[PDB]
């Protein structure tokens, strides 16, 4: 989707632009924001030679999965817990990205409406 | 080896869709003189066939029975 | 195996071919059912999809339209 | 309609001639007068080529730099190296989101 | 794709050789009972080609479609991909319906 | 290199003193031995040439050409004795004498240290060719073909001589080593432009260049089999050798004087490849394919880069072998049915299987199937041209398509289909023809094994 | 393929050819047999409705209109027999057809095998050689002064005659040679 | 293997089988030498239908110029025997 | 009544749709008779040599020889310089040459000008 229908048919001014996001400072409405941490060191990721796309914030679960897959090689059904853990981390990352997009949407609409209301109040 | 053709008089259009075709042609005053030539396609072992969904679910009964017995064995095997 | 022409009859079928056909259909269906019973999430999804509307403003961090 | 007597007669004669010619194409019983262990396949078709190939690779091709290259094996935290015997540390006190 | 495509072609070849080198589907009647093994093989192949879950076609086609849907992609290509994956099932059931179901239409010397 | 020249001069009286029924045997045996001896010229250096004396020398460009000439002579001897069976003994000895004289002239041509001796021998090759074509050709058109072969060449080569002697009066030498070491740039004047044109037009007409090629279908179609063989395989390459030699004194004029010739070569390879598609004559198709390949070689030489030179040498050798093989293959069918029309005798794969195999191999080699040396030369030329200008890949690409088409077209029309009903005089292939085809084709693949031997001095 | 063609097709031949083509294309449209029988009986009644038209001009006009209807409603992909000129196995076995005169060039070692066949082949060759001149003379007498007007050939009429121009008709390679 | 070696007797039986299956032809009267127009009293459309029936029976098409000439079952047997290289 | 079929060069008119065949005359029948007579005379001439037991070799067909000679050797004697011939010759023989010359000259001029200012990204261009 409905977001495509809203942006392409409705008012595109209050709909986020995927290529240009975010627009507002990261600490705009938040008073303080915790910095996102990592678990896997650069050297560990390089030694594991994961990929340039799999070196995301869920890379440590992926390294654990690769270890278990190598160790329990002939039994290729034994790598179930770690695969689920990696999938859960990826799902949480996607939820965080969805939160980011929705925050962009609400902030853009709120700021635009507030600016329009301020202009209206100054117009009378 | 040394096989002969079946007796030609056993081919009839009774009980076949050719009966319906002949019935509709007779109501128009026409006739179909070739139906007995086509009767063999409906007469014998070609008399009945499955549908599309029936064709898709060919080995469903035996597979379902095997799946059920496997699941039942699995449930009363973890009680060890 | 010797099979001879029939001339407007159903062809001769040996028990072996029907046995093989029924067997392979049965194993395909058993595999599908077993893999669905044990690996269901591969078709129905694993993680619940959130809905952005039910997200409170406090965790989201935008001001109440004043500042 | 149909044939004329000349066509019918010519067809009959030609058909008889053709059938005679076809009958002559058959072979008498003596016509082709010709004038005057178990697992050995896996040895002569697998073992010998692999012997030759391994000899060539291990004693001729690998005698020059950069002819056979293997990518570096994956190393993961907690692994022990064969040559040096060193160990690689674990991974930063997992948050345990159980 | 290699597996089930090659096997579909092989089933078609068996059908062609049996019916005196005939390739038109309009002259093939009821081969569900006349050809048990060939019918079963073609059914499994058509189901695998159409992404029946947990068969060989599912594990690639399902992922491909789901990854096309979740990407910053041209919308027209997405629509055409969906219509094409429906038409795949369409021509598969066309082959099945005209080749195996109904009454015979081939010459009487079986 | 008198160790190669003298044995041919001795081939002469041996042929003229042999018994009446042993001429072919002795000629073939001793020509093969001379080819074996000449094979020793391939031991070349990486810096300079082999300067045997003040008169003769060998580079890495001329040695494969000499080997090709020596190997070709016995092939023409084998292919010739079929249709010369009814000829008298003296005329047969004269024919063999013509072939031997042509080989001697070519051998001395490819190794002369001075440009004027090279000129003398490279014109001396004209006489045996004209005699062969105009005397032992089959149809009435041969006479006209001879004329078209003669003056087209001479009108190109007479200016060159003038330029040559003029150069000798200004630089003081025509020795190739002195010419190379004392090279000086050419200024931008009309006199220098016409000197360039005079030095270049002879070798352009010999290739031939598109627009200057009308003599080639006539000469190659009306000649006997040995004449066509030596015309296509060796005599066309004299232009390439001469241009790669003479271009050392023409810089930097070529930088802009190659433009009309490059345009003619590219559009003409397109045009001749398209011409090949509608050809009722089987020999004319091979002639026009030769024209297209030589157009590619002309482009390679005019670009003047090392990769282009290597590609030019490789393509020269490969085309010589392939075109000779194709001419022999067509001549077998002509000797059977006495006609050159391509759609007359069809379905010959049914009647002559091994000859169909030879046809397929020759056609595959013609269209530059990798890793044949045809493909190596073509690809090197295309890469050099792409470095020259990125748009050439269009035209060359076009050629790479059309060639294959007409190639397969010829095959499909001559070997496939159903046989002609009324032709019933098609005898099984002789051992002589099969051996001829094998001796044509095997050196090509052997050269594919070791291709550095034919990549020239730029390697 | 076996009959000598005539100068033109008459009205009845054209009507019969249209009848056959329309029936075949309707069979292509009507896949199933009972439906085909229904619509084929309808088409036969439609054809024989005007069977008794004495005005040839109106008959030709009806034939024309029928042909336009056929070309409009023809099947783009009609059924073709596998060995018919549009079939999938039309000329499949032509590459296996070898003429008999090739046997004349077999090596004597190759002819040493199959001696009886080559004896019969010599018999057939002698028969052809002995009959050729009689065939030629018969053709000359029967043929009209102004050359033949059809492609039809005459049969044998005399005691031991053979129908002229028979060698390449009788000695066809085969339909399934190899 | 492949199909059996079709013979003249088999061809004749199949042709008579197809013809006796026709409602416009009475079986007892029909013989191998019966004339479609004269003895059997049919018209040209019926002959075309008969030819199509034989084409469907034997699975190969008879050209129109040859199909129009065939008038008796013996003629059809001879034509099919010649087309399929049948000599026994 | 139904939508009409209009022919073209590469998809001609059917024989059964041709109005010229549906209005005939005795002259047309006579012409067809002459056509068959010519065809039959030629067929008899061919079949006489085709079936000859003593014939060995190729039956020469004058029509094939005429086709080849017309396609190859007869073209120049029947050529005349006309405005159409001259214009087509000039176009088809000169236009491509100067078109390709302009294209390649422009490309090389652009490339050389870019080289002179030092911006062509010629790094790793060792071979040429
Ligand atoms: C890759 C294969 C590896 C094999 C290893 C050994 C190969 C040795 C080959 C040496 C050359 C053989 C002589 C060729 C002339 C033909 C002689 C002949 O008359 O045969 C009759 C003889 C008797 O049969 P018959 O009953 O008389 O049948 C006659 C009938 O007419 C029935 O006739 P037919 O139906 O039998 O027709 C003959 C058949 C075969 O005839 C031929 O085609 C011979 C010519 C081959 C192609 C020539 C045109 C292309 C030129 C490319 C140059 C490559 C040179 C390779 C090095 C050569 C060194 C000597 O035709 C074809 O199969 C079509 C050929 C299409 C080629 C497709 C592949 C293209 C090249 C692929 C790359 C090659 C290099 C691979 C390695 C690259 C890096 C990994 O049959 C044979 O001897 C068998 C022929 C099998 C040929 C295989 C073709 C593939 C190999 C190509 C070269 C291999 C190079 C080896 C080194 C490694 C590379
Ligand atoms: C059918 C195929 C056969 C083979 C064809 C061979 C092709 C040969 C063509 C020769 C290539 C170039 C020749 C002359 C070089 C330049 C040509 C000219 O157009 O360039 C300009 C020349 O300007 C004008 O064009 C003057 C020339 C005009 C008269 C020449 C006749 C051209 C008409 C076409 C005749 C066709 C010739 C081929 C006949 C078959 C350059 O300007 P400019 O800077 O001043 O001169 C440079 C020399 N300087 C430095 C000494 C001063
Ligand atoms: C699939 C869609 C395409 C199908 C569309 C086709 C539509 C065509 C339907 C209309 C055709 C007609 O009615 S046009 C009918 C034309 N009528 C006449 O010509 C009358 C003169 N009669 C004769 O010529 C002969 O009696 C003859 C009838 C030949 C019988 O011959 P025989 O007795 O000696 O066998």
């Amino acid at each position: 989707g409905a977001h495509l229908a809203r942006r392409y048919l409705g008012d595109a001014s209050k709909e986020p632009d995927p290529l240009r996001m975010p627009t507002f400072p990261p600490d705009y409405g938040f008073p303080e924001r915790k910095e996102r941490e990592m678990v896997a060191t650069q050297q560990e990721m390089n030694d594991a030679q994961l990929m340039l796309q799999q070196r995301d914030y869920c890379a440590h679960y992926l390294i654990q999965l690769l270890k278990c897959k190598r160790d329990s090689f002939p039994n290729f059904l034994a790598c179930k817990h770690e695969q689920h853990d990696w999938d859960y981390c990826e799902h949480l990352d996607y939820v965080k990205r969805m939160k980011e997009f929705e925050r962009e949407r609400r902030l853009l609409q709120r700021k635009k409406r507030r600016e329009q209301r301020e202009a209206e109040m100054a117009r009378g | 080896s040394k096989m002969e053709l079946p007796d030609y008089k056993q081919w009839k259009i009774e009980g076949t869709p050719l009966e319906t075709v002949q019935e509709k042609l007779a109501a128009r005053g026409l006739r179909d003189p070739w139906g007995r030539n086509e009767a063999w396609r409906y007469s014998g072992g070609f008399a009945n066939n499955v549908s599309f969904v029936g064709a898709l679910l060919k080995g469903f009964k035996w597979g379902f029975a095997a799946f059920v017995v496997a699941v039942g064995a699995e449930y009363y095997l973890e009680s060890q | 195996v010797h099979i001879e022409p029939r001339y407007r009859q159903f062809p001769q079928l040996t028990r072996s071919q029907l046995i093989q056909a029924e067997f392979f259909s049965a194993t395909m269906w058993f595999w599908i059912l077993w893999r669905f019973w044990h690996d269901s999430d591969a078709v129905l999804g694993h993680f619940p999809y959130p809905d952005p509307s039910q997200w409170t403003d406090e965790e989201l961090g935008i001001l109440p339209d004043d500042e | 309609s149909g044939y004329t007597p000349d066509e019918k007669l010519r067809l009959q004669q030609l058909r008889e001639l053709r059938r005679r010619w076809l009958k002559d194409q058959e072979l008498s019983p003596r016509e082709p007068v010709l004038p005057p262990r178990h697992s050995i396949f896996a040895v002569t078709h697998v073992l010998i080529p692999v012997w030759i190939i391994h000899y060539y690779l291990k004693y001729h091709v690998t005698a020059k730099p950069y002819t056979v290259v293997e990518r570096k094996p994956r190393i993961f935290p907690g692994d022990t190296i064969l040559e040096t015997g060193e160990v690689i540390p674990l991974m930063k006190e997992f948050p345990d989101q159980h | 794709h290699a597996f089930f495509k090659a096997m579909l072609f092989m089933c078609s070849g068996s059908i062609i050789h049996s019916l005196n080198d005939e390739q038109d589907i309009r002259k093939m009647g009821g081969l569900y009972k006349a050809m048990p093994f060939t019918t079963t093989a073609l059914i499994i192949g058509s189901l695998a080609l159409t992404g029946m879950p947990y068969l060989t076609g599912f594990y690639s086609k399902d992922l491909i479609i789901e990854a096309v849907n979740m990407s910053y992609t041209n919308a027209w290509a997405l629509l055409m991909t969906l219509i094409a994956t429906s038409l795949t099932a369409a021509y598969s059931t066309r082959i099945i319906f005209f080749a195996f179901l109904g009454k015979p239409r081939f010459p009487p010397l079986v | 290199m008198l160790k190669i020249i003298i044995p041919t001069t001795m081939l002469l009286p041996m042929t003229w003193m042999s018994k009446h029924n042993m001429i072919w045997i002795n000629a073939t045996v001793h020509s093969l031995l001379i080819s074996l001896i000449s094979l020793s010229l391939l031991n070349q250096l990486g810096e300079n040439s082999l300067n045997f004396s003040l008169t003769f020398f060998s580079d890495s460009l001329s040695a494969p050409l000499l080997v090709l000439t020596t190997w070709l002579l016995p092939l023409m001897l084998m292919a010739s004795q079929s249709h010369l069976s009814k000829e008298t003994t003296t005329r047969k000895k004269l024919y063999i004498t013509m072939l031997i004289l042509l080989q001697l002239f070519l051998i001395m041509t490819f190794t002369a240290t001075e440009l004027i001796l090279f000129y003398i021998l490279f014109e001396a090759t004209l006489v045996p060719t004209l005699i062969i074509i105009t005397r032992w050709g089959n149809q009435t058109e041969r006479l006209n073909a001879g004329l078209y072969f003669l003056f087209y060449t001479l009108a190109g080569s007479l200016p060159l001589l003038v330029a040559l002697v003029y150069i000798q009066n200004t630089t003081g030498s025509l020795n190739f080593l002195i010419i190379h070491y004392w090279s000086h740039p050419l200024s931008n004047s009309w006199s220098n432009i016409f000197m360039w044109l005079a030095c270049i037009m002879a070798f352009m007409v010999k290739m031939p260049l598109y627009g200057l090629h009308l003599w080639l279908p006539k000469a190659h179609v009306e000649a006997p089999i040995a004449g066509s063989m030596v015309l296509a395989a060796v005599l066309l390459k004299l232009g390439g050798y001469g241009m790669m030699r003479i271009t050392t004194i023409l810089n930097p004029l070529t930088n802009y004087m190659a433009y009309p010739f490059l345009m003619l070569s590219m559009w003409g390879m397109i045009m001749t490849s398209s011409i090949c598609l509608r050809q009722t004559d089987l020999k004319s198709l091979i002639a026009y394919s030769s024209v297209s390949h030589m157009a590619l070689v002309i482009v390679a030489i005019m670009i003047q880069t090392p990769w282009s030179f290597m590609g030019a040498t490789a393509l020269m050798i490969a085309h010589g072998l392939t075109s000779s093989m194709l001419f022999c293959l067509a001549n077998t069918n002509y000797e059977r049915v006495h006609s050159r029309t391509m759609i007359l005798a069809r379905g010959l794969q049914t009647l002559l299987p091994l000859m169909a195999t030879w046809w397929l191999v020759a056609s595959l080699t013609n269209l530059a199937l990798p890793p044949s040396i045809n493909l190596i030369g073509e690809l090197f030329i295309i890469t050099a041209s792409f470095s020259w200008s990125n748009i050439t890949i269009i035209l060359m690409g076009m050629n790479m398509m059309i060639t294959a088409l007409y190639s397969l077209y010829m095959l499909i029309t001559t070997q496939r289909g159903k046989y002609t009903h009324h032709i019933n005089n098609i005898k099984p292939s002789f051992t002589r023809e099969n051996a001829l085809m094998a001796l044509h084709i095997l050196p090509l693949l052997l050269l594919t094994l070791n291709p550095k031997m034919i990549l020239g001095p730029l390697y | 393929a076996f009959s000598a063609p005539a100068a033109y097709l008459t009205h009845q031949q054209k009507v019969l050819r249209l009848y056959k083509r329309a029936l075949r294309h309707l069979e292509s449209w009507c896949v199933h047999r009972d439906k085909y029988r229904y619509f084929a009986c309808l088409m036969r009644a439609r054809f024989d409705e005007h069977k008794n038209e004495k005005d040839m001009v109106k008959a030709t006009q009806l034939l024309r209109q029928a042909e336009e209807e056929f070309w409009y409603g023809q099947h783009p992909q009609p059924y073709i027999f596998p060995e018919s000129p549009g079939g999938t196995s039309y000329e499949r076995y032509e590459c296996y057809k070898v003429p008999e005169w090739c046997l004349d060039d077999w090596h004597p070692s190759e002819k040493a095998m199959y001696p009886d066949y080559f004896a019969k082949r010599e018999q057939w060759k002698r028969l052809r050689r002995e009959s050729w001149e009689r065939e030629v003379k018969q053709l000359q007498e029967e043929t009209p002064p102004g050359g033949p007007r059809t492609e039809a050939l005459p049969p044998a009429r005399k005691e031991g005659d053979l129908p002229p121009l028979w060698w390449h008709i009788v000695t066809r390679p085969r339909e399934r040679p190899m | 293997s492949d199909a059996p070696p079709l013979t003249l007797e088999a061809i004749k039986d199949r042709v008579l089988y197809v013809l006796k299956l026709y409602d416009k032809i009475d079986p007892e009267k029909l013989s191998v030498n019966s004339h479609f127009m004269k003895d059997l009293g049919l018209d040209s459309l019926d002959q075309v239908e008969i030819i199509m029936a034989m084409e469907d029976e034997f699975g190969f098409e008879i050209p129109d110029i040859d199909a129009e000439k065939l008038m008796c079952p013996q003629e059809i047997v001879d034509y099919i025997a010649d087309k399929k290289d049948v000599y026994e | 009544s139904f939508p009409k079929y209009k022919p073209s060069r590469l998809a001609t008119l059917p024989a059964t749709l041709d109005p010229a065949e549906y209005d005939i005359s005795p002259e047309t029948r006579k012409a067809q008779a002459e056509r068959l007579a010519i065809r039959s005379r030629l067929k008899r001439e061919y079949l006489l040599q085709y079936n000859d037991p003593n014939r060995l070799g190729v039956i020469e067909d004058p029509a094939l020889i005429r086709w080849t000679y017309a396609r190859s050797a007869n073209i120049y004697p029947n050529f005349r310089p006309t405005p159409k011939t001259s214009l087509l010759g000039a176009l088809f023989g000169i236009g491509p040459l100067f078109f390709w010359y302009y294209v390649f000259k422009t490309d090389r001029d652009k490339k050389e000008k870019l080289i002179q200012e030092g911006k062509l990204d010629q790094t790793f261009n060792i071979s040429y």
